[PDB]
């Protein structure tokens, strides 16, 4: 991921219902600790007879049928973003939930103490503003420190709220130690579903907690 | 079944309000609709599933949610006197065209400056004109409520007992007679026989809902909450 240019970001005032993103870092994630593969429907996905308010069984689609037969039939710990619309997990049943990636292998993965890492956010070309983010996990994936960073700043700066945003764009940059940097794009585009924004997710990205960096960059 | 909650309510300008759907359809679709006199009905937001929503063709001024399959949500976050109205709630099955929709109750929101306005009914029973008993063999009762505000009303007959619709003829709406006041009539026929015995009970029941518990009003007055009025008489 090559950093993106102002031409190369997603205006939040382009979008008509901003607040289906809202909803999606506002609300608690899906968090669930080792577990393992029950089912699965299509090659890259794996479904656990894991629970929520809302669900009996969540899918997660990684990567690939490489990836998903790898986690396949390992102890996991879950943590991902999920949507409810165009969930199918087969052809009747439901009570279903969806997600990409968010998976992480749950034996020796753990921390003594939590590890914390520092979020450096810059609004308008000004790095001003600055929070801790949590860990307990020693490869964690970005989703997990992505919702974690958007969750604080929706909460306390407002990035997304039940209707517009007062951010017009905004991405989340990762420093890994030595590998290349990526970043996801805070706004979707004009049109957009919860499921096809949550694909940067799918590649189920992990992260070394102890040695990553993280930079927010926003523009009012 | 698609149930509202409040069914309901008077607020104040620059209040918060907040209506809730509940269904248990488990439909995937669900919708928030508003109906206002000799106009139409006007989808304001809706779902196509859990943690989601859609603005519809009149979003502005409302936002919702939908924290499940169950419920669906119309939050108000500053209420005005234009979002008075009827809302209707409803749930979809399929695609979610009107054959496929299930309506709730409805509510009614009225929406004032303030709720020093709110007033219970004036409930009146009248017998069978004279002469309409003689030569008319019908015998008719007319109910009167009015002197209320807002229009939150119900009307019902009961004789014996046991409520009847049957001959009944109330007005379609509550016609306003003042700036802040209701008028609604009703009537009820019967054979000037059963009129005459004196066996027979007559019953006009109205009820109005004012303010609720969690409303506040200003201390040292009456608070003009729900009310059960009712006139009744007896066969001569
Ligand atoms: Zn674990
Ligand atoms: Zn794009
Ligand atoms: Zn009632």
């Amino acid at each position: 991921q090559q950093d993106p240019d102002p031409s190369q970001l997603h205006r939040s005032s382009l979008v008509k219902n901003l607040q289906n993103i809202y909803f999606l870092y506002e609300g608690d994630p899906v968090t669930h600790e080792n577990v393992k593969s029950v089912d699965q429907l299509l090659s890259h996905d794996l479904i656990y007879n894991v629970s929520g308010p809302n669900y009996d069984k969540l899918k997660t689609e990684l990567k690939n049928q490489e990836m998903a037969t790898l986690f396949k039939d390992k102890n996991v710990d879950i943590y991902g973003v999920e949507y409810y619309h165009l969930c199918y997990l087969s052809e009747n049943a439901e009570r279903s939930a969806c997600i990409y990636g968010g998976v992480t292998n749950h034996e020796g993965n753990h921390l003594e103490i939590p590890k914390k890492i520092v979020v450096k956010v810059s609004i308008d070309g000004i790095q001003s503003l600055s929070f801790d983010i949590e860990t307990n996990k020693k490869m964690v994936t970005a989703q997990e420190l992505d919702y974690k960073v958007r969750k604080y700043l929706t909460d306390n700066k407002q990035l997304y709220t039940n209707g517009p945003s007062k951010y017009e764009t905004g991405y989340i940059k990762f420093i890994p130690k030595n590998k290349e940097s990526f970043w996801f794009d805070f706004f979707p585009e004009p049109e957009f579903t919860q499921s096809k924004y949550l694909m940067i997710y799918k590649d189920n990205e992990t992260l070394d907690s102890n040695t990553s960096q993280i930079e927010v960059y926003l523009t009012t | 079944a698609v149930t509202q909650s409040p069914r309901n309510k008077v607020a104040v300008t620059g209040g918060k309000v907040t209506l809730s759907c509940q269904q248990t359809n488990n439909h995937n679709n669900m919708y928030w609709y508003r109906q206002d006199t000799g106009h139409g009905l006007r989808l304001i937001h809706y779902s196509y599933g859990a943690g989601s929503t859609e603005k519809g063709d009149i979003p502005d001024g409302y936002k919702a949610s939908r924290p499940s399959q169950e419920q669906f949500s119309l939050i108000l976050e500053l209420a005005t006197p234009s979002q008075t109205s009827v809302y209707f709630c409803a749930s979809g099955g399929g695609r979610g065209s009107y054959a496929e929709q299930f309506f709730g109750p409805g509510t009614r929101l009225t929406v004032l400056e303030d709720l020093r306005q709110v007033t219970p009914p004036k409930v009146s029973l009248f017998e069978p004109s004279k002469a309409e008993i003689a030569n008319k063999q019908k015998a008719t009762l007319v109910c009167l409520a009015r002197g209320f505000f807002p229009d939150h009303v119900e009307l019902s007959w009961w004789v014996n007992g046991k409520e009847v619709h049957s001959g009944v003829s109330t007005d379609p709406q509550a016609y306003k007679e003042s700036n802040y006041s209701y008028c609604l009539s009703s009537r009820l026929r019967v054979s000037a026989t059963f009129w005459h015995n004196p066996r027979n009970h007559f019953r006009c029941q109205v009820q109005f809902h004012g303010l609720s518990e969690e409303d506040k009003w200003p201390e040292g007055s009456p608070k003009p909450v729900t009310q059960n009025i009712s006139a009744e008489a007896w066969g001569r």
